């Protein structure tokens, strides 16, 4: 009731002011936390009733950040498993709740096992002396390539996403672990993609077409990926794949302050000129090689079949 | 011929009604009268006169979808055909941005379909139409589409490469999808796929689900030659294809393969 | 205006004579009556009847070379474009394999003289003549080849996609050429280009020296609206073709350059 709707709209602002929190997989458990919280602190009649609280509910949390995907179809995926047991004791009141319990405590262990499992499966994609050019800073990259480095030497190339300077990070934590990493600037991509031999990248939001949202600059470094015909390695988990088609909604890309790119000491000329920093950019789908979750390695052609098995098409609006 | 007969008083009363939905009514009503999957037997073996890939495709599915339940089941499933387009322009619809430049091939109602579906959503766009001249149709589809009160221009035929660069993107209506995500369809889809990806414009795919052909044309020539006839119907790879929009969702051009598989045949 | 009175007597008099090869008659005329340069310079300033870019070209090509031996400067020059086509002829037709698939835009009288040249050293070749029709003179030019007792087939503009994986190359003849290696052309000659390109088809242009244009358009609009006109014109990119055939020689695009550099405009 009072504690419910507190953490309910301190998550709502959290949301709407920044990032909280910083990893994409602890706001995936505090999601699961909130969604289970707010089942069992309430009461319902039917299972539509409760599906449609649930629509309501996480209408507000994709109002409060429309690039924040993750809160929005982990929502959609508890509402397909709710949908799959109100099927399967269709063909009520405690053994349903009982179920959505243990559903959703299986949820969290297959996802706390997501990034263990791709740290599994990579040591298949990473050979002796290879040279790998990665953008930004995610956590399962980092992992994917502190495992593949345990028995193979090879070479990174670190370069920065660069609205504000955030793979000096991934550079530090790789060179602190020996992966001879080397740090350069989004305007060497293209100059050093000659002799680059892989790519691999994390993504943000994986869309309906096979699409993704990564950080900025990374539809550039495919696009040079396309030129020197090297595969796309995507290591991402089942938890940024979305429904929500490119073209369908507005609001795709996140904008921030311009005082990251142009400051504000600049001076009188800030009057007439128009500065947008997207953090984002879009990556068509024949631009990917090959995604790796933790099932196994999977294909651009293929993010619909984990579409329809992961969610219902009712739910695409939410 | 009384088929073919029930056939063109089913058509020709609307003109804005599609073909294979007509010959599906007529296998239908030949089930009405075992002797009834007989006689339908014998009107599918006799209907022979439309060159369409639809219809024949439309047939084939409904003799795997009949194989006292077969009239109730071509009843619904003719009812999700007829509820089909209205789902087609409702998951199609909402890629048109604001103050694009469509680009059109000859007359569908398909088309038609989404582009009034996207007028209606308060959307302005200037639509681009290729006449595409064996026969004047879209000459056809420009008149139909100027009485929808949208800008339209007629355009010739050999300017899909000269006005490529400013339509952002191409939107086709499909008569006929195989399995891989290839489309058949009227003879100059083929240099408007390629002058798209030359261009980088994405080329849409507008079709329904009865379309689905189990067939793998490799060239121009290994479409069949009951299909062709001066040829009016190409073959596009489903590589210069990026998205399909059926009844089931907006696909990608590796789900026609899923589906055909799911289905067999 | 007796200027365009004897250029219509000189281009009327020979359906098979090309209009800046008349222009620049008319100007070597106006020369034969300084008052002569006057004469000519106030006719150039009064030729703008016609909208090819070969007359324009002729005209700023003679305008350049003439600056009392303009008028035997003018005749030897004229003398130059007169035996120009029988070195475009010995020069292009060597490259013809028996048994090939020729793939011909609408008419000109340089590609018909290359074929005439093919047939005349004993080859055997079928053609595909795309029809080109704001107007039917793809028609007109394969009975002009058919009266060469030659194999052509009449074939429907939109389906250059549809026989380019049978046509082992695609000859087509150009009426301008800008400095970079492109041509500028009829409308259907860029969808062409792209569909050899798409098939990797060896795309040949066979235009002779006086159709060099200092211009360099970007897009399909950077082409000057004076020679677009429903356009007639389009532009080729010079990546999309392989090789030129002047009066110089067997040229690659590149080279086109080089002339236009040592003749300065």
């Amino acid at each position: 009731g009072s504690e419910l709707s507190e953490r309910i709209e301190s998550f709502v602002e959290t949301l709407k002011r920044g990032g909280g929190p910083r990893s994409s997989e602890e706001m995936a458990r505090e999601t699961l936390g909130l969604l289970r919280q707010i089942i069992t602190d309430h009461r319902w009649s039917n299972a539509g009733e409760l599906m449609e609280l649930i629509r309501r509910e996480g209408r507000r949390m994709t109002a409060a950040q429309p690039s924040e995907t993750t809160v929005g179809n982990m929502v959609r995926r508890v509402l397909k498993i709710i949908r799959e047991e109100y099927g399967r004791l269709h063909g009520h009141y405690a053994q349903l709740q009982s179920n959505i319990i243990e559903a959703i405590n299986e949820l969290l262990v297959e996802l706390e096992g997501t990034m263990e499992n791709i740290a599994a499966q990579a040591l298949e994609h990473i050979h002796s002396n290879e040279v790998i050019m990665t953008i930004g800073f995610s956590r399962t990259v980092e992992a994917f390539l502190k495992e593949a480095a345990r028995k193979r030497k090879f070479h990174v190339i670190v370069a920065e996403c660069a609205p504000f300077c955030q793979g000096h990070e991934m550079a530090v934590n790789l060179s602190k672990a020996g992966i001879e990493t080397t740090v350069m600037t989004d305007a060497a991509i293209f100059a050093v993609m000659s002799r680059v031999n892989k790519v691999i990248i994390g993504t943000k939001t994986i869309l309906a077409n096979g699409a993704l949202r990564a950080v900025t600059g990374t539809h550039t470094l495919a696009l040079a990926a396309k030129h020197h015909s090297t595969p796309l390695i995507v290591c991402a988990p089942m938890f940024k794949l979305s429904p929500q088609f490119p073209n369908e909604e507005d609001s795709f890309h996140k904008f921030v302050a311009p005082e990251e790119v142009l400051p504000f000491t600049e001076g009188d000329i800030l009057e007439k000129v128009s500065v947008h920093c997207p953090v984002f950019d879009y990556v068509p789908p024949e631009l990917i090689t090959l995604f790796i979750s933790n099932i196994g390695g999977n294909a651009p052609s293929y993010i619909y079949r984990l579409m329809s098995e992961l969610y219902h098409p009712d739910d695409h609006v939410l | 011929k009384e088929l073919i007969e029930y056939f063109k008083s089913q058509m020709k009363e609307d003109p804005d009604m599609a073909s294979a939905v007509a010959a599906i009514r007529t296998l239908l009503e030949f089930l009405k009268r075992g002797l009834r999957a007989n006689l339908t037997s014998a009107i599918e073996t006799l209907c022979g006169v439309d060159s369409s890939v639809a219809v024949s495709s439309g047939g084939e599915l409904f003799l795997r979808f009949i194989s006292k339940i077969m009239i109730e089941r071509g009843e619904l499933f003719l009812r999700r055909i007829s509820l089909s387009r209205n789902k087609i322009a409702d998951l199609c619809h909402t890629f048109i941005k604001d103050g694009a430049t469509i680009l059109t091939h000859a007359y569908s109602r398909v088309v038609l379909r989404v582009l009034e579906a996207a007028v209606a959503a308060k959307k302005r766009f200037s639509v681009y139409v290729t006449e595409s001249q064996p026969d004047l149709s879209g000459k056809k589809m420009a008149k139909a589409l100027c009485h929808l009160n949208v800008p339209v221009t007629v355009v010739l035929d050999a300017a899909v490469g000269y006005i490529m660069e400013k339509a952002d993107l191409v939107i086709v209506g499909a008569e006929g999808v195989v399995e891989n995500g290839g489309i058949i369809n009227k003879i100059g889809t083929n240099q408007m796929a390629v002058c798209a990806k030359a261009q980088n414009k994405p080329f849409y795919v507008v079709a329904e689900s009865f379309k689905f052909v189990r067939l793998f044309p490799l060239n121009q020539q290994d479409v069949p030659d009951k299909f062709k006839y001066h040829p009016w119907v190409d073959y596009t790879a489903p590589s210069l294809i990026t998205l399909l929009f059926t009844d089931l969702g907006v696909l990608t051009p590796s789900a026609v393969s899923d589906e055909l598989i799911k289905l067999y045949l």
